[PDB]
């Protein structure tokens, strides 16, 4: 799954038959069918969902929604959250100009602040 | 009273008659202003007058009044004993209900029929008649409740939140000024019992940095909150949206109760920023208490600078003393002050040398 | 940062980079230990929504293995961290509302937290 959202993520695919496939491998419609003696036929599952959902994030923002393979309780809480069509020359605007009065450093901010770093340019 | 019994199956007759209009509050507010010290004799029979009273509210089908209907389940049945055990909660949602009216679905369910009678020019009147009954057929209210409102903030609870803890300061203060006499005379205690002499001078702390602690936004942070900044914050919001006529207790409560409770100069710095902001308010046209909120001043002063080793935090002290004399008062409390400020050490005798002019 | 951003490397970069800011600044080892102790719990209560908690209380129970190799190295004979480390305490049990809600966020962190004070008796 990884290594084919890397291939998909270098490849055009613009008729989306990739993501039919791996929507059905993510899936967790087989409930252990065949007698596979694994003693952890849901926590092996859920485990092995939430690590392919850690993976092709970005990917699944490049195309259609998320099939949803994870099924947990709370999503990933560290992402890009930027918005889609604003200019970068945001920190003066919402981030620093609130950080000099919320002086806490804003815990949630400051991956906004190395996602801007490492987005832009140190200069 | 005993002639009350009168009316209480009259208003199971004609209750229906007031289907037209409705002002309780004010039938309400002119009962407990100074009667509350005796109106035990009245609250044993509201225990049946309750359901009395509220044959005005009754009386209507807005389908609107959404807190209304836990009050009637807890109110219609053990009138003494069903609202007791949330009483923290009731109070979070009750005025929850209120600050809430300005972001949430505030043109709702709320205001209808015809939105030009439907009590929104202002609608805090809706949770004043309600805190009002629900324990005035109790012999609670007067001290209790004002009190146990107020406790909201400071006991802090899960049901209320960090964020637009400004606007539930000003909800307290648009609720609590409304009350009669009893209900909000709870803040001269609240802030004298406790927050001046909680201990705050003993054990004053590392802390000891007075003007970061005192202002509140200071709570913008997890850090720095607290509970004496809490209280301040609160008195402020109290003062100012109830600064039309109950500010004229102030006098006689500094006058009277804060000078043997202050000995150390964080507690002056304390009622500084009390009755800092105000004293505009107050020149507006209550221009008789200035020169004895002044004086009070100068007598604290005095009352710290006999009983001090080293006064450190004057410095700013001086100037706040010479700006209110120069932009409020002017020469006006020059004769109460020329005998008063002769008795004060040597270094402030020098910074405030000026004064004599 | 040393928290949200990385978890590992303890030699002591951060003993040294807290050293560091701590000689070009107003150095009271009260307020430093304040300030520490501040950072340490304004975390696990406004930053984490889910699994992130189980880290933020891995970090409050590293830091304090932190503060004691500071103590073993930074301070010798000068107020031997019996003292300032007492008054910081007091300097910190002070501001009781941020406990409260601090015990209020993890819904079972009062007997927690007097474990975890017990728990620094270690230095």
């Amino acid at each position: 799954a990884v290594a084919w959202l890397v291939a998909h993520v270098r490849m055009l695919g613009l008729d989306e038959r990739e993501k039919s496939l791996q929507m059905i491998r993510q899936l967790a419609g087989p409930l252990y069918s065949e007698n596979t003696l694994q003693f952890y036929n849901e926590r092996v599952v859920i485990m092995n969902s939430i690590l392919e959902h850690m993976c092709a994030d970005v990917l699944q923002q490049t195309a259609t929604q998320i099939k949803f393979p994870s099924t947990g309780v709370d999503t990933m809480p560290y992402w890009n959250l930027l918005p889609p069509k604003r200019p970068i020359k945001e920190v003066l605007t919402d981030i620093f100009a609130k950080v000099l009065e919320k002086g806490w450093v804003d815990s949630r901010s400051i991956h906004i602040l190395d996602t801007l770093l490492h987005m832009g340019g140190v200069y | 009273l005993p002639v009350s019994k009168s009316l209480e199956t009259l208003l199971d007759h004609l209750g229906g008659l007031y289907k037209f209009h409705d002002r309780p509050v004010t039938y309400l507010y002119n009962t407990l202003h100074y009667y509350e010290m005796c109106l035990r004799n009245r609250d044993h029979l509201k225990r049946k007058l309750v359901h009395a009273i509220i044959g005005s509210l009754k009386d209507n089908r807005p389908q609107g009044w959404c807190l209304s209907d836990t009050y009637l389940k807890h109110a219609m049945n053990a009138r003494e004993d069903n609202p007791w055990v949330p009483e923290d909660s009731y109070y979070c949602k009750l005025i929850g209900r209120l600050v809430d009216t300005m972001a949430g679905k505030s043109p709702g369910p709320f205001p209808n029929c015809d939105w030009r009678f439907n009590e929104f020019p202002n609608p805090a009147a809706h949770a004043l008649h309600v805190t009002c009954v629900e324990l005035m057929a109790l012999a609670v209210p007067g001290k209790d409740v004002g009190n146990a409102l107020l406790n909201v903030v400071l006991k802090s609870q899960p049901l209320v939140p960090r964020e637009n803890i400004t606007a539930w300061m000003n909800a307290i203060g648009l609720i609590i000024t409304a009350l009669p006499e009893p209900y909000w005379i709870v803040l001269h205690d609240r802030i004298v019992n406790v927050i001046s002499s909680s201990s705050l001078t003993s054990e004053t702390e590392w802390v000891g940095y007075p003007f970061r602690l005192f202002d509140f936004t200071a709570c913008h942070q997890s850090y720095s909150e607290m509970s004496c900044s809490y209280t301040l914050a609160l008195a402020h919001a109290v003062w100012h949206h109830s600064s039309i006529g109950q500010l004229s207790l102030i006098p006689k409560f500094l006058t009277e109760a804060l000078l043997p409770v202050v000995k150390t100069e964080f507690q002056l710095l304390y009622v500084y920023h009390l009755v800092g902001p105000f004293l505009q308010r107050f020149q507006q046209e209550r221009t008789r208490c200035m020169i004895e909120i002044g004086v009070a001043f100068y007598d604290m002063l005095l009352n710290v600078d006999q009983c001090s080793t080293h006064l450190n935090y004057m410095d700013p002290i001086c100037d706040f003393l010479y700006h209110m004399k120069y932009m409020f008062t002017g020469d006006s409390v020059k004769e109460q002050v020329e005998k008063i400020i002769c008795n004060l050490k040597p270094a402030l005798k020098l910074r405030l040398r000026f004064i004599t002019h | 940062l040393e928290g949200t951003m990385n978890l590992t490397g303890e030699m002591q970069p951060l003993v040294e980079q807290l050293m560091m800011v701590k000689r070009m600044q107003h150095i009271p080892t009260p307020l430093f230990v304040l300030e520490i102790w501040k950072a340490c719990f304004v975390g696990l209560i406004e930053s984490p929504e889910g699994t992130q908690e189980l880290k933020w209380t891995a970090f409050t129970y590293l830091k304090i293995p932190q503060v004691l190799v500071k103590l073993k190295k930074y301070f010798h004979g000068e107020k031997d961290f019996t003292e300032d480390v007492n008054c910081a305490f007091e300097f910190l049990l002070k501001l009781t509302p941020l406990l409260d809600k601090a015990d209020q966020r993890c819904n079972c962190d009062c007997t927690n937290f007097l474990l975890q004070e017990c728990n620094k008796q270690g230095l």
